[PDB]
RNA sequence: GUUAUCCGGAAUGAUUGGGCGUAAAGCGUCUGUAGGUGGCUUUUUAAGUCCGCCGUCAAAUCCCAGGGCUCAACCCUGGACAGGCGGUGGAAACUACCAAGCUGGAGUACGGUAGGGGCAGAGGGAAUUUCCGGUGGAGCGGUGAAAUGCGUAGAGAUCGGAAAGAACACCAACGGCGAAAGCACUCUGCUGGGCCGACACUGACACUGAGAGACGAAAGCUAGGGGAGCGAAUGGGAUUAGAUACCCCAGUAGUCCUAGCCGUAAACGAUGGAUACUAGGCGCUGUGCGUAUCGACCCGUGCAGUGUUGUAGCUAACGCGUUAAGUAUCCC
């Protein structure tokens, strides 16, 4: 109890927060019908370092930030080899949601659904295009992509993996 | 369905995007000539009175189309000019009758979005 | 051996049928004696796809 | 022995390593000695032998791992198959593909046997894509 | 700006790209024709496939690069990938073909083995009802409580005597068999199907199956029997404001059998079939080997089938999980 927050905060230009949606969930008890905040927030820096994370609490900002002390213990770093885009396609479902990502050429800005577009953007990739084939939901949807792209892998691993030496590579 | 034979023999077609107007069975609007000038009322979450012309098409039907705005001129026989565009709250009424056309004038002192309700400039 | 599959099956549908014809109700030998006539054929189709003559013979025997 | 002898030894190995056992046996055609040929060259495997067991000659084959950790294989092995039985498919030296920009190989049936990207590239040749590992 | 028409979004007709336990959806199950897909090795032709070359697919359009109009639109010059079809020269891995072997797929021969598999014929005894006798005399039966009914013409109860039809108690088990529906008192006859072993034989004969054909609980109908119990409809009594209903007392078609027709069921595992592969634990059934005794056990096992918890994986979740709703392939 010492007061303001100033230090403990952490001022968060390490991580850049955004929601991602704020629904009302609400359940009903005997006295009535009462509601409380879920909002889903992805945390991450644009370098390559994103994750998700959900919250719920009556009021707005506390679920926010909730979820993102939630969120912000739940990184996963992105491959990311090029000039800030993809090593190959994927695709990766969660749930009902399937999530199609696409390396693009350095001249396409990101384009994606709402969520994908969301975890890309703060993601720092620049050149992507990820359709999303199912559902409807966001919270899914993104937490389908960052499954979709920690199983993602360069070409050095590759490389070193299957013990190839190397070629066949422009760069 | 396999790729063989439940499939190479066909596998289903939809129909069509069926057609939202049944009648302006050509395109988009078609002149009409008035029967009944009458008025009902929505369903059941609304309230209020909407004046609906029952009108003859050139085509070969009969339908009853909604009358826009506030005032209205349209008597018996006159001729109206209607157009495509889907009233929920009525049951029946598919179709919308162009204002500032053909025997039917145009709103009364509008000065919002005239080119809907066919009222010239004023000042 | 061939020929004694199809000759045992038409010995078979001989006797089960004899069986049958005078009794006239079982039906559940009516399957035995259709999986023996759809057997022996699935073997007739067979030994006609190998042969021509050989084939013929199996025919001029019964 | 059903349909298929390619999926046989394909689902031998998803069905394998989906449940990280890392020993394979299964039977030795022509074409999948060939196949096991031009896959333990490229990394993915590790040992192929064969033998016999009823004069049978079979063989078992020794899946990748690592060390031990939540799962000892890292990266998921991801086979599948393109040209099935009752749907040929068949491909120039045009749409021959790369698969994830060549991190996959499509190993496939030339006239000369059976290559892979590289070495159907380099030829010039195309021919039947029977699948592609990535 | 509105409207209309078309495409997108729409993976909302799905080859790329969906599904079928419960959300819309697996035929009731099975045989099988056409057709579709198909084991291994060796050899041959090259129809498919691939490579080269050649011809053509008008010009205009689209794409690239130049040029012209002050730019652009537009105009013009040149070029070409695709991709289609044909001719011709090459390759043979895969599909197909030609020929020849192969056995683990599939069968057969043989020896066993388990079974409510089916149908037919005989035989059985409880129980119920009715009738015929002996007794005895006022209720019996029924209900939430009553009543209708039956009973002095002797009911019910009890003992004996017959007759009748229908079903088969304990065994009955989360058990066995059938393709499903179904199948249990016993015995006999004919006959299907399954499972296991030895190489004993043939050598891919395989899977699925449009249309087709068969069977297909119960209720229903035609024809003839039979009719104890139960019992739609009906009739009476009760409850009830009312009661065409639940309750009760009578009770007809029906129930059973012969010969057919009908062809539907929550015909349910709410899960079409087939093959291959992927932890275990606890079971049951059938056989096989070894131990142990030399004989019944008993332990492990090889398989097939049946069940229960459950890893991985799938799933919207519940759950399913070697009998998948898992991973794949084929067929409807």
């Amino acid at each position: 109890g010492f007061g303001s927050k100033s230090k403990k905060e952490k001022i968060r230009d390490g991580f850049e927060e955004n929601v991602v949606q704020v629904r009302r969930v609400t359940k009903v008890v005997k006295g009535g019908k009462h509601m409380r905040f879920r909002a889903i927030v992805v945390v991450g820096d644009k370098k390559g370092q994103v994750g998700v994370g959900v919250g719920k609490a009556k009021e707005v900002v506390s679920a926010v930030q909730k979820a993102a002390v939630d969120a912000r213990r739940n990184i996963i770093t992105v491959p990311m080899t090029k000039y800030l885009t993809f090593p190959h396609r994927n695709e990766a479902d969660y749930g009902a949601a399937r999530v199609m990502l696409r390396p693009a050429a350095p001249g396409t800005g990101v384009i994606a659904g709402g969520a994908v577009r969301t975890v890309l953007e703060m993601a720092g990739v620049e050149n992507a295009l990820g359709k999303q084939l199912g559902s409807n939901n966001a919270l899914n949807n993104a937490r389908a992509t960052i499954v979709a792209v920690q199983t993602m892998r360069q070409f050095s691993d590759v490389a070193r993996d299957r013990g190839i030496p190397m070629e066949e590579l422009w760069k | 369905m396999p790729t063989i034979k439940q499939l190479i023999r066909n596998t289903r077609q939809p129909i069509r995007n069926v057609t939202k107007s049944p009648a302006l069975r050509g395109c988009p609007q078609r002149r009409g000539t008035c029967t009944r000038v009458y008025t009902i009322t929505p369903k059941k979450p609304n309230s209020a009175l909407r004046k609906v012309a029952r009108v003859r098409l050139t085509s070969g039907f009969e339908i009853t189309a909604y009358i826009p705005g506030i005032g209205h001129n349209l008597q018996e026989h006159s001729v109206v000019l209607v157009r495509g565009g889907r009233v929920k709250d009525l049951p029946g009424v598919r179709y919308h009758i162009v204002r500032g056309t053909l025997d039917a004038v145009g709103v009364k002192d509008r000065q919002q979005g005239r080119s809907k309700y066919g009222v010239k400039k004023p000042k | 051996s061939v020929e004694f599959q199809v000759f045992c099956f038409t010995n078979k549908i001989r006797r089960l049928t004899l069986h049958l014809e005078l009794h006239k109700k079982d039906y559940s030998s009516q399957r035995g004696l259709r999986k023996t006539l759809g057997k022996r054929q699935r073997l007739l189709a067979y030994l006609l796809k190998i042969n021509g003559v050989r084939y013929k013979e199996l025919i001029s025997k019964l | 022995m059903g349909k298929d002898t390619i999926a046989d030894i394909i689902t031998c190995i998803r069905n394998a390593d989906m449940n990280r056992k890392g020993t394979v046996r299964i039977v030795s055609t022509n074409i999948t000695e060939n196949i096991v040929k031009i896959l333990l060259r490229e990394g993915f495997i590790e040992n192929a032998r064969k033998h016999q067991e009823r004069n049978k000659y079979f063989l078992v084959l020794t899946l990748r791992h690592r060390r031990n950790k939540k799962g000892p294989y890292l990266n998921t092995f991801h086979l599948k198959r393109v040209s099935r039985p009752g749907l040929r498919i068949y491909s120039n030296y045009q749409r021959i593909p790369r698969i994830l920009g060549g991190m996959g190989i499509a190993i496939l049936s030339t006239s000369r046997g059976i290559m892979t990207d590289r070495e159907a590239r380099l030829e010039g040749i195309g021919g039947e894509i029977l699948c592609y590992i990535w």
